[PDB]
């Protein structure tokens, strides 16, 4: 599974009255934290709010970024959640307002519904009649029939290299595509033709089946963003720039907002607004704070989850102006700031006893005290480190658990940022 | 020197990285690009005339057919394409210091140099060639 | 069901509640306080409508959170184009500061070109050399020219198509046959859906109106016109082509009627940011004819001018500030912040006890006012988790307990990491 | 639509007969000096025998530089080109400074050329007389004449054209009854197409059926085209005609406009003074306005000292707003107006005092009416009033929003009370300073 | 004779060299000393071929000159074949066809790589002239040294005949082969993960191997990626193996690049990061802020510092001794101990370049073996940092 | 190396005619020319991978005048191979497979 640094968080641990558990789904203390994020939460999964901001603010180290991804694991994968990373606005091709806008549209997803049936035939028939009116055959392991086309299926079907003995599969509303063989072409013992064959299909000669893909703005607006293809205007060649420059707002992005509203309407597109966790959000430009403290008053803007590791510095490209969590005092309004705490030596042996249990770690008893005592000591991160090359150690040494002696010894080979800073006065 | 092209060899699902299945891709109708055959006064026309439901033209199957094909039409949109078409010296140069010659002439007279070593193009080479990428490229 | 657009931040005003006479009503279309600010808007408002004039800029003063978003918006939707933009916007890589500036102005004013053309539509029974158009009311026989046969042949036209031909033979098969789709039972073209047929004279002249902004400049700018209309477009945007054509085509058109301009509005949130590269540009912007009135939005008083290591009021220079006028907004007051916590409630479907109301009035006026408007859904949503009908002062005491604001959460930093 | 400007009431620098100043110059009032200077250069401009020379309209702000500049433009008339530009623009993310500025420079200069065609035109009656073998060969059959007969709406003319023309003729759809568009000297044929008289309502065909031709046959159509050099710098520069470039990804990016000076000077201007010496087009310079001259950069003023002594550099009004401030580029250096003391002797300047009370006075009752409102004696006194107190520019934009006040109220004329009431509705920065 | 991998700086180590249970050695696989370190370096070597564990992160510091880029070197040549290590140093992120954020997401892209096999068949053959130009199923002369099939094909395969004919399931492809002509080649591919680029467009291998491809298709088509290779994991389709990402002199990131960082080793397919710096307490470029190697603390937490004490005058002479058997230079032992002085003093690095000037002295003046002679001319003629730093009196040009 | 004496067509038979002999090359299809490079009299040299057209075989006395001038018959045989020791630097051939201009693929003049 290669676990990772979020991989023991596999959800938020609320219990039914909504109230933190002292240590459950992967979670431990933080109790304030955690409530907060069980009703953001219901916020989103309300679908009604828009724009609405969260900021996961406290020291680092606190699971800020830990309880953004039990968020979003309680959500769903159902809704859409985009981590993002401040350095990820400074794009090259794109400008740092293009790039937000375009992870706030990502941010919100639409689940299309629609029931699409195939008319699967074989080619061996193929017998028009008038280029006006044409008939392919039917022939499955299942039945066998006939059906009538538009001659623009035959015209599209002629297109491509059909040849007797082939499966096609002919869509009831438009498009075609070919897939040579049906146990005949092996049958003649003719060598390969640079593509694979297939026996016939199964089933029914006709199928329907309900269909619901799971598509975003972001989609949409890239899909519009080009001429689609077909004609001479199909040129298309490497180093192509599929992510354009911009895109405008008022005639392609509500073009885009206006159609799935009529699809919504007609009951055939349902709207999941979802989540944009920006992370590193002091790494942002004053330039884009201002733009972002705009953008997410508008009645499309999703539920956007902040987190500031650092405290009050100055801005980035001000130089001169200083505001508390590096986010100036108007983006910083209007966002509902949620302050972790720190964890108790308690809370970080559990901790550290959970991502054992998660990772496969097994740890003694003295193991976990002196793991605990090393990590309270610079930082729980140094544990959380040091545990897998101990048990690492112990393999090679022959032994299966940790002992005070395996901990000791990667302890003292490695050093830590405390470790090295005092070492580095040399 | 005609150095030859520099194989690369690679696996053959990458070319089907991207292969989404085919019960799985919806008919996206939101392709705002159809502003290049229709036009608005023709988008009216068409949705001031667009055929009712009863469509006087087994029995069950026959219905549906009928439902399934009265759905489709109603779709319709424009974003513009009239509006478009409504609205609309390569005098003699030498291309250098010298007083008067055929530009043809001034090409041609000084081309010193030729490319060192230009190979062909790269070509990779999958032992199994999917259908789908090949015909695509075809 | 859930739509795209749904309650926001400035949701809640459908406009600038004024009345007849300009008079600011306490609380009509959702907006509130702020008179002498929304009388201002009015006025403005009207100087918009009459488009009389032309290179006029309002700036929006106040403090932080005293509505001049919430009076923008209220304007844009009681006032038809409209662009709303942010100083970052303007800020491109591939297009200069100047050009994206400038696109943005031409895109504020809009423009409305009526267009008459002769059609011909109707059922097509049978081609040749020679067309044989039938319509609801009447058939006609047409000769078919070289140009005529050729799209005849290009386009696969054939009996039953309801094609459509205008002057200068530019034929269209709008969709395509009428009754023969009975016999196309299974599968159906693509392009090849059905219409009704037309009725009324075969040959019929209609009169279209098109709408669009004076940025037309993109379609007039490179060999293909709609690719750019999508995406960022051109970038070059060379002043000739911008100046010496658009502007003379629109004016020969206003004279002989063909098209009528309709200044739209351009509102510049956030106009602090910009550089003084911007204001020295908007500077002679504001002098040109055809230039939409201009409104700005400022919660910046003596700043330095990015830039520049020069102060002025509103972060902006000195030559524009004497161009504008000014907008200043007050602080709201108790009264004003409770009525505007209840339009926020009633707009967001909640309901809340009045010593609810009391405390949330309260907050929001010993911490900014959205802090309040976020607790307003806070303490909903615990309401709904505890099941109850309405909230009262103990889930907005929760929600103050959970969700920290700016004062108190600066006061809580003592730890310093 | 009128679309009334924020200055339009200028219409020139107003000098009368002996280049004097007077109150009423036509629309613009005060600034008697430096009117009197703005006749002075645009005489100048008028005589076309000096180039590089650079005017720099210095004053305080609200003096009307800009005004005064658009004066001295209109008084130019639209005859010459007057390109306004600001400092600003020189920035472009795709194109460097020097370049836009030389654009720029090119752009003030116009050129007058004109084109005479003799061109004949009419419906055809092609016949062709058989004549005699070449005489100096054998016998058989030739053509030493092709007769056509051009047939007009004044008339008829028959030409008897060269025969080796009969090539063209075969060449298009030239058949009996359709118009021709002839040329003397080239000869070829271009058919316009069929006459309308033949246009049968029943015949469905386009851009095939033209009109006859009304006037004689023979039409010496005299035709003038205005373009600044810059245009003939673009179209000289882009390519056309096949050569694959109907590409449209790796050619769709149309903004190249880096240019090169070889092709800008060079050819361009030989070609150009031979189109002048030989009588097919006219010199035009005109003028470049450069408001907010104090915005561009020392790389930027670096290229204008040089391009300024440049023998074919236009005509260039600065016109700079700013006084003792950093040249921008450059490290805390301080020079008068924003621009570095180099370029200022180079620049004759044009102060500009600040404007009289009555002087506000008559602005603003001059803006009143253009725009149309009337406002009484009072109304006028207490705009005045507050124009002399805080910047003048504030009371010219109180008479709008004043107006519209006064007619929502039920009276015409702007009273005294509704330009109060809009005083504390709408007040100025001086008055915001107070935070 | 002379190859592109000619000898080197780096070229004598040729692995690490530690015992069963990762215990140093005195002098082995061109490793001296860094006894601690080398183990620390074992140990992570070791944690990456387990692969079980993702998102780590490894910092090498340590003074200029104690073998920092040596350990890694050694590290990346135990790890042998077969599992992708991108070295890189910490100016390649500043690229301008795309972000420096996004030519670090991509580095981490080509550190990352994934096995799949493919089972086809090939058949035998030998041109033998077959399919004749201008002077039908037509006629193919399959044979084999062991057995021949002499039998037709379609009109679509005999103008694909034509030394070997190795016709496999393309359209046909180029003493006569032995053995059975049917024969089935598993063949493995290896690629770091280049299905984000090799997918990107329409003649897209022309990117992979050119870098004009500007900044990927964010959040578009490197997640459909991933999901699409997780989906082949746990199916039989393929598996991912981590590889390792290698940034020398990391200093130069700055602090756009280290946030990216913290997130970035946060993800299922993140490669372990081993870094490496000489800086001590500087300010982290782009800011004023002095942290510790000029890394901010929220990173250096989530990584393990790896300290390399000096060499001592054993170790210098081991080394010395070592890079002599690498080149082809010999001398006496009191050249050693002269070298072995020289090094200890002014730095080993610039020892190595004294004993290759002086075997080229020697080389140079007849001479079989280098002596001190040779030494003391070569130190004479070639100045040293610190020596030429003494002569800066004289002024040449300063600021 | 040698006049073209027969022209005639995918796969080319093209014959070349020189002062030792003439032989018929089964050239391949890519290497068809596209420019004038006449059936016949045209003096024409390929190598592989592209085609040049020397100049027109010495028929001098068939015109008086004619644009097209003429060089005399290539007296060295048809076929020949020789060796040339070319000294490139390895930054050619980076930057040549890094944009190669090579092939005759419509993609590749595209690209
Ligand atoms: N409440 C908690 N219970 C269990 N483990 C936690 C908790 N909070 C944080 N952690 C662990 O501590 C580590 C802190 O990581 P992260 O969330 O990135 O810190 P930061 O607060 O700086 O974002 C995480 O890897 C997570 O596994
Ligand atoms: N008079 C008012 N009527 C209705 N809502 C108001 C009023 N004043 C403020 N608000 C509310 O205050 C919130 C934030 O104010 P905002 O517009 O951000 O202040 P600013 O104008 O300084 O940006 C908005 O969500 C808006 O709903
Ligand atoms: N002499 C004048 N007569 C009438 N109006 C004037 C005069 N001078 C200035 N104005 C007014 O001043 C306004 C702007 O002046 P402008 O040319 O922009 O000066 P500046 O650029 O220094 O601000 C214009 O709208 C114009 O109506
Ligand atoms: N323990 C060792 N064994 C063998 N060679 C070493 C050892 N330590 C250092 N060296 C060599 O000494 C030199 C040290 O340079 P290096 O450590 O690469 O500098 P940096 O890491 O600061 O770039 C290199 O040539 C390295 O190969």
């Amino acid at each position: 599974q290669r676990i990772a640094s979020h991989s023991h968080v596999k959800g938020l641990g609320l219990d039914e009255s909504g109230l933190a558990k002292q240590a459950a789904s992967g979670l431990v203390g933080q109790e304030n934290a955690r409530e907060a994020c069980g009703v953001i939460v219901e916020l989103i999964k309300s679908k009604k709010m828009a724009g609405r901001a969260v900021l996961l603010a406290g020291p680092p180290g606190t699971g800020k970024t830990a309880l953004a991804l039990a968020i979003a694991q309680e959500l769903g994968s159902k809704v859409p959640f985009c981590p993002m990373v401040g350095s990820e606005v400074y794009s090259t091709e794109i400008k740092k307002t293009e790039v937000l806008m375009e992870n706030f549209r990502r941010a919100i997803g639409l689940r299309i519904k629609e029931t699409k049936e195939v008319y699967e035939g074989e080619v061996t028939e193929l017998t028009p009649c008038e280029i006006s009116h044409v008939i392919i055959g039917l022939k499955t392991a299942k039945g066998t029939k006939q059906l009538k086309l538009d001659p623009s299926i035959f015209e599209s079907l002629q297109k491509e290299r059909v040849e007797a003995g082939d499966v096609i599969y002919i869509e009831a509303n438009s498009g075609a595509v070919k897939r040579q063989g049906r146990c005949d072409t092996y049958a003649t013992e003719f060598d390969l033709e640079a593509e694979e064959y297939v026996p016939l299909p199964k089933g029914d000669v006709h199928k329907k089946k309900e269909i619901i893909q799971d598509v975003t703005l972001h989609d949409l607006d890239v899909a519009n963003a080009r001429p689609q293809g077909g004609q001479d205007i199909l040129s298309m060649m490497g180093q192509l720039m599929k992510p354009k420059k911009t895109e405008i707002t008022d005639k392609l992005r509500g073009e885009i907002n206006k159609v799935v509203n009529k699809y919504i309407d007609q009951g055939i597109a349902e709207l999941v607004p979802g989540v944009l966790f920006v992370d590193e959000v002091h790494m942002l430009d004053i330039e884009c704070f201002t733009y972002l403290h705009r953008a997410l008053e508008s009645s499309i803007a999703p539920i956007v989850i902040f987190a500031s590791n650092r405290g009050n510095c100055v801005i980035r490209g001000t130089e001169d102006i200083t505001s508390p969590h590096g986010i100036p005092l108007d983006l910083l309004d209007r966002v509902m700031i949620i302050r972790t705490m720190l964890y108790t030596p308690q809370e970080m042996k559990q901790i550290i006893k959970i991502r054992a249990q998660t990772e496969g770690i097994n740890i003694s008893e003295e193991a976990l005290n002196h793991l605990g005592e090393i990590g309270t000591k610079t930082t729980l991160r140094y544990s959380v480190q040091l545990l897998t090359p101990a048990n690492l150690l112990a393999k090679i040494n022959g032994k299966d658990s940790i002992e005070k002696e395996h901990v000791e010894e990667i302890s003292e080979l490695f050093y830590d940022a405390k470790s090295s800073a005092k070492i580095l006065a040399d | 020197y005609v150095a030859g092209p520099l194989e690369y060899p690679s696996a053959s699902l990458i070319l089907k990285a991207l292969e989404r299945d085919f019960w799985k891709e919806a008919d996206l109708s939101m392709f705002d690009l159809i502003g290049l055959e229709n036009k608005i006064t023709r988008h009216e026309a068409e949705l001031l005339s667009k055929k009712k439901i009863p469509r006087k033209l087994q029995a069950p199957v026959y219905g549906r057919d009928l439902l399934r094909i009265c759905a489709l039409p109603s779709h319709g949109r424009v974003q513009w394409r009239g509006s478009l078409d409504g609205r609309r010296l390569m005098l003699t140069l030498c291309r250098c210091g010298e007083s008067l010659q055929d530009v043809i002439d001034r090409v041609a007279f000084v081309i010193p140099p030729v490319v060192a070593a230009p190979p062909s193009l790269r070509v990779p080479r999958p032992p199994p060639l999917y259908s789908h990428r090949m015909r695509i490229l075809r | 069901v859930t739509r795209i657009e749904r309650i926001g931040a400035h949701s809640h005003i459908r406009g600038l509640g004024l009345d007849d006479a300009l008079e600011p009503r306490q609380a009509s279309q959702g907006m509130v306080g702020q008179l002498a600010a929304r009388r201002a808007a009015g006025v403005v408002l009207e100087m918009i409508r009459e488009g009389k004039i032309a290179g006029r800029a309002v700036l929006i003063a106040g403090q932080p959170g005293t509505g001049k978003t919430a009076i923008a918006m209220g304007m844009a939707q009681a006032l038809t184009p409209f662009t709303a933009i942010a100083g970052s916007e303007i800020f491109s890589l591939e297009m200069s500061k100047t050009e994206a500036l400038t696109q943005a102005f031409r895109r504020s004013i809009g423009v409305r070109i009526k267009e008459e053309t002769e059609i011909i539509e109707g059922e097509v029974v049978e081609i040749q050399g020679k067309l044989t158009l039938k319509t609801t009311e009447m058939e006609t026989i047409y000769d078919l020219g070289t140009k005529m046969i050729e799209s005849l042949t290009k386009d696969k036209v054939q009996a039953g198509d309801v094609i459509t031909i205008d002057k200068a033979t530019g034929k269209i098969s709008k969709l395509g046959r009428s009754f023969t789709r009975a016999r196309d039972y299974d599968a159906m073209g693509s392009q090849t859906k059905f219409v009704q047929c037309p009725d009324g004279e075969l040959q019929k002249r209609k009169e279209v109106v098109h709408t669009v902004s004076l940025h037309e400049i993109d379609v007039i700018n490179s060999r293909t016109q709609g690719f750019l209309a999508l995406f960022s477009g051109d970038t070059g945007e060379i002043k000739s082509e911008v100046r010496e054509q658009i502007n003379a085509k629109v004016a020969e058109w206003r004279e002989e009627g063909k098209a009528e301009i309709i200044p739209g509005v351009l509102f510049i949130d956030e106009v602090h940011m910009l550089d003084i590269e911007s204001f020295s540009f908007l500077n002679r912007a504001l002098e040109s004819d055809m230039a939409p009135v201009l409104i700005m939005a400022t919660n910046r008083g003596i700043t330095r001018i990015r830039g520049t290591s020069y102060q002025s009021p509103h972060g902006i220079p000195i030559d524009l500030l004497d161009r504008l006028l000014i907008v200043s907004t007050t602080p709201y007051s108790e009264k004003d912040t409770k009525q505007i916590l209840r339009i926020r409630c009633e707009e967001e479907d909640v309901e809340m006890s009045e010593d609810a109301y009391t405390v949330l009035t309260r907050i929001g006026l010993e911490t900014s006012l959205r802090y309040a408007i976020q607790l307003i859904t806070a303490a909903s949503l615990v309401c709904r988790k505890r099941k109850g009908t309405e909230v009262q002062v103990d889930d907005i005491k929760r929600v103050y307990s959970l969700f920290l604001d700016e004062s108190r959460s600066t006061q809580y930093m003592k730890e310093y990491q």
